[PDB]
């Protein structure tokens, strides 16, 4: 995403920085996204969604 | 304590310990603080570094092994 940088690189472009063929980059995105799915990891952000 | 019926990834633990806990079918929090050190150990592919995992993961909120609670649920 574009967090304090004005892109939003794509899966290969982030994998271009680290020479990874966008598959482990997609997994390590999905690993960290699943890492932020947990209670007492999403106790402030779940309240930030309009519910 | 009202939270204690939460499944496996409440504690952010490793696929070693999580694999062993879903093999033990231990997911809720009232059941994992029931049994003590060697009582937690005797299931396969778990050892003392996963014991340090269990120790730090229950010292991250301050409950210990010995809460053998009943009428649950």
């Amino acid at each position: 995403f574009g967090i304090d940088m004005n892109t939003d690189y794509t899966l290969e472009e982030v994998g271009k920085q680290f020479d990874v063929t966008r598959e482990r980059i997609r997994q390590i995105e999905a690993k960290a996204l699943r890492k932020l799915r947990h209670p007492s990891r999403s106790e402030v952000l779940r309240s930030f969604l309009d519910d | 304590d009202p939270i204690l019926l939460r499944p496996v990834d409440d504690l952010e633990l490793t696929v070693r310990s999580a694999n062993c806990l879903k093999a033990e079918a231990i997911h809720y929090i009232g059941d994992l603080v029931q049994r003590t050190e060697v009582e937690l150990l005797k299931t396969p592919n778990l050892g003392k570094k996963s014991l340090t995992e269990i120790k730090d993961v229950l010292a991250s909120r301050g409950l210990s092994l010995g809460m053998r609670l009943e009428n649950w649920p």
